[PDB]
């Protein structure tokens, strides 16, 4: 009850959170 | 009128303010210095602070005077009609009396 | 002429029996659980805990001061004094029932914010406990199980001892830090 | 129940005792100081000013008919033939 | 995404901050000691209740 | 307690009314009659809700007067206090018999008798107090009651009740 519904934005085009570096043998 | 005195006090007590403004600032940027581990102006740090504490109660105490003052002057005790309905007579009488002789 | 209610029942001659009104749930012929709107829908009582009404009264002399200006056109002890302002706007004035209301409701809501509130009425109306209960419950601060189901005698066998005391240990996480 | 408009079937003309009723409430109302919605043209008698009301069809009222089984029809005095 | 942790552009402005303070690299005795040193500013500070005393 | 009911109230409105701003005058004749009101069958009418809402209907027309007379059907928060309900309340009164209690709309007294035996009348005090072992009951201190009985009585409903059991008293 604090408001109603629960505002909805999902979102995997943001910034980044994951780096690289691992990719080489 | 003479309330323009009192007006003036309190127009004063407002530069007191924007100086508790003007002497916490310094407060600000030495207090900057002091935690900076140089105790360089420690006593000039202890200065401009009790400072911006004395000018904030110096406002303190005269706003909240004048508060009380204007309570008191509360306590104590159309104008268009009046002098212009003759004063018209008064400007253009005078008036030709002196287109009629002169210098 | 006075104010009439959904509930038609004709009392052909056969007057009483009126059955005395006790916390046994045994409350009015209108104060039923099986209520009707004037929609014709049956629809279930509606009980308020002391803040849940706060806000449902302000909420409507709040909408009241709109339409009253429209039709014109052509922290507690603040809210005390808001308040006070707002029924100087809408109500009568010689309703002094809703100033002390009020007056009253503000001083002993447990639940400041609305999203407080609406926490409150989910937590509780999920124990399947009769809405007078379920207001009690919302509107009286109880620490033991025991302090409720005395307080509350209705209660007794309904709700766990446990279950009851931990619904009242999130009901004091949930009051608005005066 | 009440009839629906669509589906009224009684007299489009206004009985006798509906106008003598609507009249004398009229005139009734009109002497209770109640508001006149017509232009009195000089006029001082609450039914000479409820005739007139009644003669503009300005008068604010409906007659509810009755039917024998408990059903009505309302029926405003502006829509009612006055052939009386 | 939903799992992550980590730091916005804002990790940045983290480091000017922390090389905007005096210290890196220079170890544990000469780091004990800036922590008394902070903590004798906040006894100066303490001053402030003094002062504080004098607005009355 | 404190309830949401549905109520219909009929008004009967004169024809020198029967301008555009009647739904308004009926809208405001509805509050005057309804808000404040105190019943034994519904409590106290504190506040009509949902004002732009309020339904009116078709005015029928009472023959032989010219008065138009309308079902005006609406909604509000009633407050109607039970025997067994418990109340918090602040005192309002206070003597050598018991003390009231305000409880919203409505007080609620309660008797020396009703009270537990170590709470006694303490007539030289400013205002006159209860005091017990440990507590002291005057015009400001707040109280949890559980109500006895109720009186309708006219414009109010008045009520007895006991702080001598289990969790009640002082708060």
């Amino acid at each position: 009850p604090s408001y109603s519904p629960t505002s909805p934005s999902y979102s995997p085009t943001s910034p980044s959170y994951s780096p690289t570096s691992p990719s080489y043998s | 009128p003479y309330i323009q005195e009192r007006l003036k006090s309190l127009n004063d007590i407002e530069t007191q303010l924007c100086s508790m403004l003007q002497e916490a600032s310094q407060v600000t940027f030495i207090f900057g210095e002091l935690k900076r581990g140089n105790e360089s102006v420690k006593p000039q740090f202890e200065n401009h602070v009790k400072q911006f504490y004395e000018r904030l109660d110096k406002s303190t105490t005269q706003l909240r005077k004048e508060i009380q003052l204007l309570d008191e002057n509360v306590g104590t005790r159309a104008l268009g009609q009046d002098t212009e309905k003759m004063e018209e007579q008064l400007d253009l009488l005078s008036a030709i009396l002196d287109p009629s002789k002169s210098k | 002429v006075s104010t009439s209610t959904f509930q038609t029942r004709r009392r052909r001659l056969k007057k009483v029996e009126e059955e005395e009104n006790a916390a046994t749930l045994q409350l009015g012929q209108e104060f039923q659980l099986k209520q009707i709107n004037h929609q014709g829908e049956e629809e279930e009582l509606i009980a308020l805990n002391l803040s849940e009404a706060r806000l449902v009264i302000k909420e409507a002399l709040v909408e009241r001061r709109r339409a009253f200006k429209r039709s014109q056109k052509k922290t507690r002890e603040k809210e005390l004094e808001s308040i006070d302002v707002l029924l100087e706007q809408t109500t009568g004035g010689n309703n002094k029932d809703l100033k002390n209301t009020m007056q009253y409701l503000t001083n002993f809501s447990r639940f400041r914010d609305q999203e407080t509130v609406g926490a409150v009425i989910q937590l509780l109306k999920s124990t399947g406990l009769h809405p007078f209960e379920v207001a009690q419950l919302g509107s009286l601060a109880c620490d033991t199980a025991d302090e409720a189901k005395t307080l509350i005698p209705s209660l007794n066998n309904k709700i766990s001892d446990d279950e009851l005391e931990r619904i009242l240990k999130e009901l004091s996480n949930l009051e608005t830090l005066y | 129940k009440a009839i629906p408009k669509d589906q009224r079937a009684t007299t489009p003309y206004m009985t006798k005792y509906e106008r003598a009723r609507i009249l004398g409430t009229r005139a009734l109302q009109i002497s209770m100081n109640a508001p006149v919605f017509v232009d009195l043209e000089g006029e001082t008698d609450p039914l000479r000013i409820a005739m007139k009301e009644l003669a503009e069809k300005k008068i604010p009222l409906v007659i509810r008919r009755y039917l024998p089984d408990g059903s009505f029809e309302d029926w405003s005095v502006e829509e009612l033939i006055v052939d009386l | 995404l939903l799992r992550k942790k980590n730091i916005p552009e804002v990790d940045e402005w983290m480091k000017y901050v922390r090389e905007t303070s005096g210290v890196t690299t220079a170890l544990l005795k000469d780091e004990e000691i800036e922590k008394l040193l902070q903590q004798d500013r906040e006894i100066t500070n303490w001053a402030r209740t003094t002062f504080r005393n004098e607005y009355g | 307690m404190f309830f949401i009911k549905d109520l219909s109230l009929n008004i009967t409105l004169h024809p020198s009314f029967f301008g555009p701003r009647m739904k308004q005058y009926l809208k405001t004749k509805l509050l005057e009659e309804v808000e404040g009101s105190c019943t034994g069958k519904f409590g106290y009418i504190l506040c009509v809700l949902d004002y732009d809402n309020i339904d009116i209907q078709r005015g029928r027309i009472l023959p032989t007067d010219g008065s138009a007379e309308f079902n005006v059907k609406y909604r509000a928060v009633v407050f109607k206090p039970f025997k067994g309900e418990v109340v918090d309340g602040t005192v309002v009164s206070c003597s050598q018999h018991g003390f009231e209690v305000q409880v919203g709309p409505m007080k609620v007294f309660v008797t020396k008798h009703l009270m537990p035996q170590d709470l006694t009348f303490n007539a030289g005090s400013n205002p006159p107090s209860y005091q017990s072992s440990e507590d002291v009951i005057t015009i400001k201190s707040r109280i949890r009651v559980k109500i006895e009985g109720c009186i309708s009585q006219v414009s109010s409903i008045h009520a007895i009740g006991s702080i001598k059991e289990d969790y009640l008293g002082a708060i």
